[PDB]
């Protein structure tokens, strides 16, 4: 069954780096854009970036350019999401979701989306808190 | 252990893109010069070898192809 | 670039009630919209795809529309399971971003 | 469908009555066939399958050396014997030696000795064969019209569904209709053998890496043998390139082993065909073939059909192929049914003037359901155009201007059919497949030339025939008599159009 | 003594790889991995069609590449007409059965 | 003076620097960055892709 | 990967014997001879390209050797 | 919509120099900071005496 | 006077990095090449490796290949040692020290040497230790 | 690369003795080699560079010596503060070690 899983939630240093895995099922790993989205705890959700599990393709925004990672695992169909340079509006909950018509290593938003655009895998939520 | 055949000698004229093909149809002129680059006065030898031969003006820098392509590979 | 206000910021109603939350952009986002609820500690809950069409297994109770720059989400009849916080947000020109939220309360 | 966006591909007609159609099948392209009738149809070579493959002698390429011997002898006793010799195992070379005083050998000068040691290896390059019979082709097919997003993803269902079907192809059996409930029987016949000149093929596997050798070179190569062999202590062959013996200035001999040449053999792999997926199963990239493509039944499923008069729209900015042609999606509600819709171009309307290359003949929509997605194309005219699609007043139209020239049309047409003519050499022709005379006189002519020109210039290289091409060049300027030198002119040609050739 | 000038590799490694694909007209491919120089990276202009995501189509480009680890090093050292080191024997004739080094 | 696989063996430094694989080019440690980095690998689409 | 660089072309000419010179003082030969085996017509065509360079009947056993000697490595 | 193609920087800044000298005979610089590709490095002959 | 200080004593993760400063005084900071030598508590000392202060020139041994990175700071005057990937035997006690005739950017040992060779800014000693 | 052996492991005697450490290596160190010693808790004590020679403020009470690859360090005449562990080390050839220690006891 089409399912997202996180890693636990943790606990880092400002300014060390966070890893959180997200592990798939239920599907062909390299169909579906990873996509990370922050939610601070009382605030909304943000999307973070995006990751084809195909060729580790790569991109985000503006808001974590220079600290952010993304990178795939073909093996156990995982992919891994790195934030560097820890920062005290990190402690929030982050989530990764499948996306729509992942056909080779993009975003690709001009044609389709929908259909569970991102919703199916959302997962649990990996909680992380940045402190000493 | 030479490993003789250069394959290229046996090219498959087949649509598909062939083994190295990439770096070879270059590989042949950076032998070329790479060992002329090392060895130059070598030049001026292949040209007074040339110059006598063929007599022709013409035939001169064929056999000026002639020496400056023996050398390199051969040697 | 990618400015969206969802209006309002909460609200509070009795079981039964239509319920509707707006949200218009600074951009032109034709058709590139789509609406969720969470609870505090959840994944959100299925609700809109595309600002116009209803997912599978969503129940009929919720409905969305709008078409050039502002739309329009409505919960039919208001039911305990309708308690979380709305939120939309657009997929165009890759900056994403949601609304801060829409906020629901049972009386 | 299945072949846009696939470039290389071509489109083919036949010259009604008598379907004829034999098309040069190709592993690296599509090719679309159309008719007046007999709903457009593509094909494309998915894969090609091995299923039997013989294992012919292997190689080693990297051994190990051990417990050697050297096995001195006087200047004047015979020559050394060296019992070790004795087993196959061992490799030796025997080795006249110094031998002086203080060296025992009452007497003393050149003495003999045999160094030797073990031969013991890994890495084997299990270099099997295969043979033109239990072989295999797999081909998929698609007609156009239906099926929103062709698109290979789903193939699964896609030929148990109608619009796409699956064809395996034996020398054992050739023929295959591809029968498509309500559309046709898509009769196919084909040449399995004459594809990749096979039987001077081997399947060479070295590090569960595998690919395709001319033979030729197979046997050419000087590494210890297999030389056929099973299982037992394998006794290599030759096993003398591998080690490499070596004494002092005079005495003292020892031997190295020259350890692994893996990256060796892999740069003299410079012309071989990598392959996969191996199993007893041996699947392999490209590779052409002859198919004898008739259209005896094809049934258009829905000429009948109405044009339902729901307002059409665009979803996907409908660009355009290399091939000059363009596909676009239409989704609509609106109506329902099996519907037929309309399709043309003009340059002005008012006429609707129905003009140009239309591809997908008899676009046919299936059910009531919602804004069904509509995948087609079209070609225009070399000028600005005007595509229409729904029906009359609530249509929708749209500007394309194909801007590719009808001159320019037969320039990519003549250099396609070039580069054609050079690939495929022989099989290039009966390409556009009607069996008219000058065909098979074409067919014949290239027969006995080109196989001349192979066995004349036989697998002349890159380099080679580039510089051969340039002194043909030379010369054909040069000599009088133009009969010869033109003919000097001609091969030069040849040759450096053939340099011309996909590596760029 | 001898020093150590520029070594050479002749057993590498591959791993990792990586493509980025890039729509007909969006640019070109810029993989991040690119970034690093312990990746070797080439880019190539390759087919995009329709069916292929990129609502164009045509000749688009990518950017393949892959992390270059290597082994057996080839040290090639230098050595200059100074600190090498000349070695003979000599002997006289005479006494001295069997010299016989 | 190479030394490949503690094979040792003299060359004339003309042919050692006209040897077309990856340098390290003077290098001590650190990760080696090799030079050019290029006729080892080799890369390879398919007719048209991937 | 071409390991361009045949140090034959950087011989020492010192007494102790080289590395490979055993096969190597045959490899070309034996590398034009297998070339030549493999593709014999080129023989004759080496023959016609060369009576038609010269023009001496002594220089044409010269492009003879030319093309022959072209032929094998740098394809 | 226009999407993002290359951009460009005009206005660039230096900062944590390097050199890292090497002898006339013994390679030459390696300079592990050469290692990022945030640095621009060049290599560069330079005389060194007694 | 001519003498050297490192930073406190400090507590690591395993596979975390640690960065070490060592401060100079006394002396034109860019005249005299910074070795930095470990020692496990029981065990002898053993030289990681190599800075030039100026120039920011680096070396080491193997036995820390790609861990160890090492920057310099003319402003202030110091150096800075971050070991990466931490591992149990990381826990030791890590000296800087001054060296020699540092005229460009190495180690420069086939001249001369000696006149405290590297010895007379051993400044205090880092005890670092590597665990949870 | 150096392999430079330090012997003894340990030594005790009594105030106003001589004692005398050894180091060979494997390896030719010509004068390239120097000497320490350092209390637990402490930076060494100035010994020795080069092998041979003082270095200034160092009490005459030690000596070095050591020509080839092994090599000779004396203590004098014992005192109380000449409890701890010594230690010789090359400079050579880069990958520098140090000798195990040679310790000390009063008695
Ligand atoms: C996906 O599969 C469905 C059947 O489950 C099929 O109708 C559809 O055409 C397929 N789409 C693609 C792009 O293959």
């Amino acid at each position: 069954e089409v399912q997202l899983v996180q890693s636990g939630p943790d606990v880092e240093k400002p300014g060390a780096s966070v890893k959180v895995s997200c592990k798939a099922s239920g599907y062909t790993f390299t169909s579906n854009y990873i996509h990370w989205v922050r939610q601070a705890p009382g605030q909304g959700l943000e999307w973070m970036g995006v990751i084809n599990p195909r060729g580790g393709s790569t991109a985000s925004a503006q808001k974590f350019q220079g600290r952010i990672t993304m990178t795939r695992d073909t093996s156990t169909s995982t992919v891994y999401m790195e934030l560097s340079s820890l920062r005290s509006d990190d402690t929030a909950v982050y989530y990764c979701a499948r996306g729509g018509r992942a056909l080779f290593y993009d975003s690709y938003t001009t044609p389709r989306d929908g259909g569970s655009w991102w919703f199916d895998p959302w997962g649990q939520g990996s909680l992380v808190t940045v402190s000493s | 252990a030479v490993t003789l055949p250069s394959h290229s000698t046996r090219k498959l004229q087949t649509r598909s893109q062939t083994w190295l093909e990439s770096r070879e149809y270059t590989k042949h002129l950076i032998r070329v010069e790479n060992w002329i680059f090392r060895n130059p006065g070598f030049a001026l030898a292949a040209a007074a070898i040339a110059w006598l031969l063929g007599s022709s003006t013409s035939q001169k820098v064929i056999y000026l192809v002639m020496i400056l392509l023996i050398a390199p590979a051969y040697s | 670039d990618i400015q969206l206000t969802q209006s309002p910021s909460s609200l509070s109603a009795s079981v039964g009630d239509r319920v509707t939350f707006t949200c218009q952009a600074s951009q032109d986002i034709r058709k590139y919209l789509n609406w969720y609820q969470q609870k505090p500690g959840k994944a959100p809950k299925l609700l809109i795809y595309d600002a116009s069409n209803l997912k599978t297994g969503v129940p009929s109770r919720f409905s969305g529309s709008g078409s050039g720059t502002d739309f329009t989400f409505t919960i039919s009849s208001l039911q305990p399971e309708d308690v979380a916080t709305y939120y939309c947000q657009q997929f165009d020109d890759l900056p994403i971003t949601f609304g801060q939220g829409t906020r629901l309360q049972i009386k | 469908i299945r072949c846009i966006g696939v470039s290389n591909r071509d489109f083919v007609e036949g010259m009604s009555g008598g379907t004829w159609v034999d098309v040069v099948l190709e592993h690296g392209g599509c090719v679309t066939v159309m008719a007046q009738d007999k709903p457009t149809v593509d094909i494309e070579l998915v894969t090609t399958t091995v299923s039997n493959m013989a294992e012919v002698r292997s190689y080693c390429y990297e051994a190990s050396i051990s417990d050697m011997a050297s096995d001195s002898r006087c200047p004047t006793q015979g020559e050394a014997y060296l019992d070790k010799q004795s087993d196959t195992q061992y490799v030796c070379k025997r080795t006249l030696v110094d031998r002086g005083w203080g060296n025992g050998c009452g007497l003393f000068g050149k003495g003999s000795l045999v160094t030797c040691a073990k031969f013991a290896c890994s890495k084997k390059m299990t270099g099997k064969s295969i043979q033109p019979e239990n072989l295999e082709y797999r081909i998929m097919l698609s007609v156009h019209g239906s099926q929103h997003s062709g698109m290979i993803v789903n193939d699964t269902g896609h030929e148990t569904d109608e619009n796409r079907a699956k064809v395996e192809i034996t020398p054992n059996s050739p023929r295959a209709e591809a029968t498509l409930g309500g559309f046709g029987s898509l009769g196919l016949d084909c040449e399995p053998r004459t594809g990749l000149d096979f039987s001077d093929l081997y399947y060479l596997t070295m590090n569960n890496k595998h690919w395709l050798v001319h033979k030729e070179w197979f046997h050419d190569i000087p590494l210890p043998w297999h030389a056929g062999a099973d299982t037992g202590t394998p006794h290599w062959n030759n096993k003398e390139a591998l080690v490499e013996f070596k004494d002092a200035h005079a005495k003292r001999q020892t031997v190295v082993v020259l350890g692994s040449q893996e990256g060796a053999v892999h740069t003299a792999l410079a012309g071989a065909l990598e392959a996969e997926m191996d199993g007893a199963k041996g699947r392999l990239s490209s590779g052409h073939l002859k198919c004898r493509l008739k259209m005896d039944k094809l049934r258009l499923k829905g000429v009948s059909y109405s044009l339902c008069t729901a307002a059409f729209t665009f979803t996907k900015i409908p660009a355009e192929t290399l091939h000059g042609t363009v596909t676009v999606e239409v989704q609509y509600a609106g109506t329902d049914g099996p519907c037929k819709v309309p399709a043309q171009m003009a340059v002005d309307m008012q006429t609707l003037t129905p003009v140009g290359r239309l591809i997908t003949a008899n676009p046919v929509i299936t059910e009531s359901t919602e804004n069904s997605k509509m995948m087609l194309e079209l070609d225009p005219p070399f000028g600005d155009s005007y595509i229409v699609i729904g029906v009359g007043e609530k249509k929708i139209t749209h500007h394309w201007h194909r801007s590719g020239s009808t001159i320019g049309k037969a320039f990519e047409a003549t250099v396609r059919g070039a580069k054609r003519m050079a690939v495929l050499g022989d099989t290039a022709w009966d390409f556009g497949s009607v069996g008219g005379a000058l065909n098979s006189l074409g067919k014949g002519i290239h027969q006995i030339f080109g196989a001349a020109f192979k066995s004349l210039f036989g697998g002349m290289s890159w380099f080679s025939q580039i510089l051969i091409g340039t002194l043909l060049m030379w010369l054909g300027l040069n000599t009088k008599n133009g009969s010869i030198s033109l003919m000097c002119l001609a091969l030069g040609g040849v040759l450096i159009f053939l340099s011309t050739a996909v590596s760029a």
